[PDB]
């Protein structure tokens, strides 16, 4: 490596620094769960929601197998953002977060995070300072428990008219919230172009809102789409992957070398000491200045 | 509330200026010892960087990744190893000049009755060892090293020592060994006693300290009179000023100050690079596994791309900063020759140099990366104004014309002297019989007084 | 390059030549440098080109050659042989530029 | 007409032939003149602070929040810049301390006798302090009455980069020496002056007349006393021709003055940087921050701000490194002009090196913008002869009678009112005299020592 | 080889000389010496650069000739940078060379200096020993005359220069300010201007006396007394030659002067060879040519990478005007140095110390290097100290105000047996004893510790 640095098959005599040694480190150990398999039956059943309907399931404390709920449906469409399709299964995190509603793969042009589409004008929006995903699937004919719409529907207007009633103000949808004008909007739309407005009071600032929607035809099994997102926490990360810990050896001490650690989603390396406590308690993990775990 | 002020200026004393042959002189009428204090850089801390593994931790993908960049790190390496060697250079050259051919044997009581509190405890010194205790550095590296990162030491170390561990740097020890520089201090004292009696650089005096310091006394107009009736007072005085190095190390103390700043800034230099390990550069998190983790391999190394170039670009700001600072030491270092060379080694004239009383012996001790230099000095007081002239003839014979050596004449105020006119030293105030030792011939000028009477030089 | 011809035949690329001028502002006028190049390759006009004219220099050097100095060729220069302690528009070497 | 090529003259320096033998050939001037020369020491560079909020984005909101996120840099920026202002405060202090002296002399009109000394105060600053403040083309100054001065409240034809001060949210912070107290302390060396002799002269002080302080410089580099005395009044008519051509010193030729005006460039420059920066996008739509969202959705907003205020930050950040630099030299100059000050100003010096090039003989010293300014008073001989001169005089009838000159040479004379076939010279100027006591020393014999078999009165016997 | 050895540094300790109570005390003085020499390299200039701001950035392809029209003002402020630079360059050697002519000097001949040998002397020229200098520096081959027609095809195919990968680069390497042979006739001068050193501080007056003859005269400036140089003249000589001499074997790798001067030439090297590999150093631009990716895209496409290969071009120009202006700067403060140095370790003998050899101070020559000066310093070496007894002073036992003190030297106990006094005088720098007398001696004030001498001084008689 010397010569290599110094491009030369005769380097002057010094004394000269070479890379350091990788010390060895342990196989991993875990501190991950106790918690519950994962409670994901509120999918199992009824009629999903038209896109400003969102049914929504947030998970914490529990342990889960994500490809067990995956074959209960065919997926025509799975892609992410920010992280890999597969990894998204196998990380543990402060939350799972699962978003669902029907929707016909005729409109598949509409649903992307980075769609310009009325479905995202309007309906929905998802954030990007959380790594989520999105799934496109339909339902086998042996789900009886699942049921489905008259018709797809989406609110394709929500502005508000100004008190003058000539100037109009759009009102896009925030990330991962409702659209306002939902408090006008019918749970599905009767037919397509239908359009509603509210007079506004002084209390509201004056105005007319206003909405519209359209809506497409249903099909012989039902399509649905679902947004996943996933929150890290710190000392809140209990949503794992059920545990492979049966058959393998006590945990978690050896000291031993530095051994790769997990201890509730939280991945690094190092070697632990017994050593005195120092405040505050419950925080769990604890920190330097510079963002270096602590202990 | 605070208080507006104007800031003083302190107006020197005036002196009138007279017209004819004869003027005003000014000359103090007592005088104290005083010090002051120099610190004089001489190196940077000497540190090398492993540029594997600042950028990245032996993963697989970013050591591939890397090999594009990897003349990058042979550039970075070479000029670390490059400025590291300068510093070496310099205290050899130091030392150059620090070695005697020659010097004393010190024991405790040298220097009779000055306290001369530098003597080693036999050694560094206690004055180098209250230094050290008053700066705030982090504790040592070197031994017991290792240990004080790893489990087999206390939870509370708070050294950046341990993080040179996860971070790749590495400290060079310094060249010197604390114990061969005290030895050379040392050998700096045995050089004392002295520098007089000639150029002093092939001979050897090996006489004792007090001899030297009246020697040195007698070499700034002080007579020799003088000194021999106040060698008790001289003393006593002289350890009054060596006894306010206790109150020294304060922080009002500039000298002071400015090792703790030199401390502060090696020291600020490593925890910037260890704050970089945490910069994202937009990258999705600062460690590398945890995105390799997290992505599929056509997206991950963009990320890891982003990440890796942020990191060798604060490698190249840091490489450039330590260049400058090693440049700057280097020319310091000179200054400290110079003055080992000049302020320490000999009396000297040149006003400048030195502490601002004169001049009379230094002295050095060490210090962190650097040389602490304190300056004994002599400060006038009490100063008087008295009549003098330029200069003495026989009025009988115009060519017999004196004038002083190394002081003055003044008309006599002292009832001892039935003479008219006597002789000054010229660092203070001490009127003496004009005698053949302390003046000489000179052409005649119009401005010298003519004597019509007694006048021993000559006697006709 | 290996040729087909079973000959090698080396490649130098291309060369340009730099150049450099004398202006004296207190006369507003103007005089050049070649450098290196020697008068052998230097013509009253240019093939090559660095500027759309050569005009200016032309102004008075239509009525001279080249001269070639230790230094470099130039134009308009003139050999004054001339000592001077400081021209204050040095060429360098011992070569000095009157005003 | 055309340039003309010409050679670089060498000036050739005068040839003396090398004698063998017990004599030599000596080169002594036959005239001389003063003269002067001049140097500028700059001290300082000019203190200035940024505010790091006004730099980047002036209150629009959205970019106060993008701000936060590299809010930690300009706290970096600001520290870095107030230790730079620091140090350049310490260093004026340090030099003012070397300045001050314990004792001086008053000073009145008509002070130095013949002698001009136009340097006097106006009481003042001084008539040549001010007419460097003259030359330079410096901007017009800070403080009062400052900030109206950029408003409305004045004229239309203002066009100083301080009310663009205002805009940009530069400081410039105020020198700390105040020019008034400044001036005292060039009064105050002029008032030490006469003078460094007489000793080490660092304790008493001599207070005597400026002429007598010049005739024992002039001895002091062996000028014959009796040549002194005789020609009092033409050695202040050369020292006078010599500073009246100060009145000349202020043009473009002069590279003392050159520098006083390139460090007032070097000034501006670093602002004028600095304003021009505020008008380059870096690609961003527009400069203006309140353009860009005027025109834009907030979603896409702030992918041109975020381009904007990265390469704000980073001119930012050259700059400082720039002011770093720039300090540390300032630094090191004006150690350099405490060192002047301790050695070309408060003492005659043997050294030549520093100083003008004539020997040494009294320097001045006075105010110049951002620095001190040096001037030089100095020797310059002339009208080389050679004459014949010998290593020594010894009695031939006595081995042991060996005298040497002092501060002098053993020429043979060329003088009708020298009876004697030797004479004494002084050694700065030729000026032959009878040899006495006075100007010799008794010396241990050497082969080179002439024989004198008949009249020396240097032992008489 | 066998393995490698740890070792303690040794530490030198000095000779041991005891602080003695009482009126007198031990000497220690050398009995023995050698000339030997000390040298040192001072830089005083950096190769003066220009570059042209587009050919560097460009070909002269007329899409980055459209391109560049929006960063033009960018090379304007690069090359103004440079001139002034070049500027101060060629203002420091001008500063330098005024103080470095005399008004007067002595001839040069053959056979100068009488028995020293003088290598130094002109080939009547530059010297032997710059040649020396010259000849073991590795420096490419200098441009100008005949300059371009050795880059062009009529040459060597060999060719290596960085010097004629200035016609590719838009490179231009200013010609340094003087003709060598000024240069040497500046030394010359100096040579010259040796003697007078002494007879005060000889700034006017010119003694012309031999070389040798100065040699003396400080030889007695620095305490040796005036008998011991009669008696030891030709072994003056002889040693100073064999110190002399060995400057011959002076130019190796050990010698770190001679290493600071190979560092200097590839300084300025390196600077210039930085720049063409940056020529090749695409930005991730499709190709480093321009060409390339003009023959390969569609315009639209085209465009955009030629701006992305423009933007890294002229961050490296930058980056390269920052390094300059560092480099410049330290070699003007270099320059300061040396120009102290010519007007104190060459002008004149020094009591200084530290400046200089590391030997006291006799005469130093100083000689033309490339971009630099390069000193020699003859110095004074002590050699087999011993210790003696000696006192402060002597005075009349009888008259006890009749006290005197050696000048240049030390009193001691005699030792040897020529001198009948009990009491000797010797000078500072040698062991040699030699009667008191009154030329070696002056009248002091009484003291204490002076001996009180009952018998017979000649200094006073009585």
């Amino acid at each position: 490596q010397l010569h290599c640095s110094y491009e030369s098959f005769d380097v002057e005599s010094g004394v000269y620094s070479v890379s350091s040694f990788e010390a060895k480190p342990s196989g991993s150990v875990v501190e991950q769960a106790e918690g519950v398999e994962c409670d994901f039956s509120p999918l199992l059943s009824g009629t999903p929601p038209q896109v400003y309907n969102f049914k929504r399931l947030v998970f914490t404390n529990c342990n889960y197998n994500l490809t067990k709920l995956l074959s209960l449906f065919s997926v025509n469409d799975f892609t992410c953002s920010q992280i890999s399709p597969a990894a998204i299964a196998s990380n543990c995190y402060s939350s799972l977060i699962l978003d669902y509603f029907s929707y016909p793969l005729s409109m598949k042009s509409d649903l992307s995070v980075s769609s310009a589409g009325p479905i995202s004008q309007f309906n929905y929006k998802q954030s990007f300072s959380n790594p989520t995903c999105l799934i496109l699937a339909t339902v086998p004919h042996n789900l009886t428990t699942i049921t489905k719409p008259l018709k797809y529907s989406y609110i394709n207007k929500c502005s508000r008219f100004l008190s003058d009633d000539r100037t109009e103000v759009p009102q896009l949808v925030n990330a991962n919230q409702y659209s306002p004008c939902v408090s006008i909007v019918p749970s599905t739309v009767w037919e397509d172009g239908d359009y509603y407005r509210k007079q506004l009071s002084p209390l509201e600032g004056g105005g007319w809102l206003v909405a519209s929607g359209s809506t497409v035809a249903m099909t012989e099994q039902l399509q649905m789409g679902f947004g996943i997102t996933v929150q890290y926490g710190t000392d809140t990360n209990s949503v794992c992957p059920k545990l492979e810990f049966a058959n393998d050896t006590k945990i978690a001490s050896q000291l031993g070398n530095c051994v790769e650690y997990s201890l509730y989603g939280v991945s690094g390396r190092g070697v632990f000491q017994n050593c005195t406590a120092v405040g505050v308690r419950q925080q769990r993990f604890v920190y330097d200045a510079y963002q270096n775990l602590v202990g | 509330e605070m208080r507006l002020a104007s800031i003083a200026f302190n107006h020197p004393i005036q002196v009138d200026q007279l017209n004819s042959s004869y003027f005003k002189l000014s000359i103090p009428t007592n005088f104290s010892f005083g010090v002051t204090q120099e610190y004089i850089q001489t190196t940077i801390q000497k540190v090398t960087v492993d540029c594997k593994q600042y950028v990245c931790n032996g993963f697989q993908k970013c050591e591939q990744l890397l090999r594009e960049y990897g003349q990058f790190c042979s550039k970075i390496n070479q000029a670390l190893h490059g400025a590291n060697l300068r510093q070496d250079d310099s205290v050899r050259n130091l030392f150059a000049s620090v070695k005697s051919s020659q010097s004393s044997p010190i024991i405790p009581g040298f220097g009779g009755d000055f306290n001369l509190t530098l003597l080693e405890p036999v050694a560094r010194s206690a004055i180098e060892d209250l230094l050290f205790d008053k700066v705030t550095i982090a504790d040592p590296g070197y031994m017991q090293g290792y240990d004080d990162c790893m489990q087999q030491g206390p939870a509370s170390a708070r050294d950046l020592i341990c993080a040179q561990y996860v971070a790749g740097y590495k400290v060079l020890p310094p060249l010197m060994d604390v114990n061969m520089e005290a030895a050379y201090t040392s050998s700096l004292l045995g050089s004392i006693a002295g520098v007089g009696w000639t150029a002093g650089l092939s001979s050897f005096a090996a006489i004792p300290f007090a001899q030297s310091i009246f020697y040195r006394l007698n070499g700034v107009g002080i007579t020799q009179q003088v000194l021999s009736e106040n060698q008790k007072l001289i003393a006593n005085k002289f350890n009054q000023a060596l006894g306010a190095m206790q109150t020294g190390f304060t922080t009002t103390n500039e000298a002071f100050h400015k090792v703790q700043d030199a401390v502060n800034n090696n020291a600020q230099a490593l925890s910037k690079l260890a704050s970089e390990l945490s910069n994202t550069f937009g990258a999705i998190s600062a460690s590398i596994g945890d995105i390799i983790q997290r992505l599929d391999p056509p997206e991950q190394d963009a990320q890891i791309d982003r990440l890796i170039n942020g990191r060798l670009t604060t490698l190249n700001a840091f490489v450039a900063q330590q260049l400058v600072r090693s440049e700057s030491a280097a020319l310091s270092a000179q200054l400290a020759k110079d003055k080992v060379n000049e302020c320490v080694k000999a009396q000297s004239k040149r006003s400048g140099f030195c502490g601002q009383g004169t001049h009379i012996v230094s002295f050095v001790v060490n210090a962190p990366n650097g040389l602490y230099f304190m300056h004994v000095g002599y400060y006038p007081s009490n100063h008087i104004e008295v009549v003098s002239a330029y200069g003495l003839c026989d009025a009988a014979n115009p060519t017999n014309c004196i004038a002083p050596v190394n002081g003055y004449f003044i008309k006599t105020n002292n009832t001892r002297i039935v003479d008219e006119w006597s002789y000054t030293g010229s660092s203070f105030y001490a009127p003496e019989p004009i005698t053949s030792l302390n003046t000489k011939y000179v052409a005649p000028q119009v401005t010298y007084q003519n004597i019509s009477t007694n006048l021993p030089p000559p006697l006709l | 390059y290996y040729s087909d011809d079973g000959n090698y035949y080396c490649l130098r690329a291309c060369v340009s030549v730099p150049v450099s001028v004398i202006y004296d502002k207190e006369t507003k006028t103007h005089a050049t440098l070649f450098g290196s190049v020697a008068c052998e390759h230097i013509s009253s006009t240019m093939s090559q080109y660095s500027r759309s004219t050569r005009s200016m220099l032309k102004r008075r050097d239509s009525t001279y050659g080249p001269l070639q100095t230790p230094v470099g060729c130039v134009l308009g220069l003139v050999n004054s042989s001339l000592f001077v302690e400081d021209c204050k528009l040095p060429l360098g070497q011992s070569l000095c530029a009157l005003p």
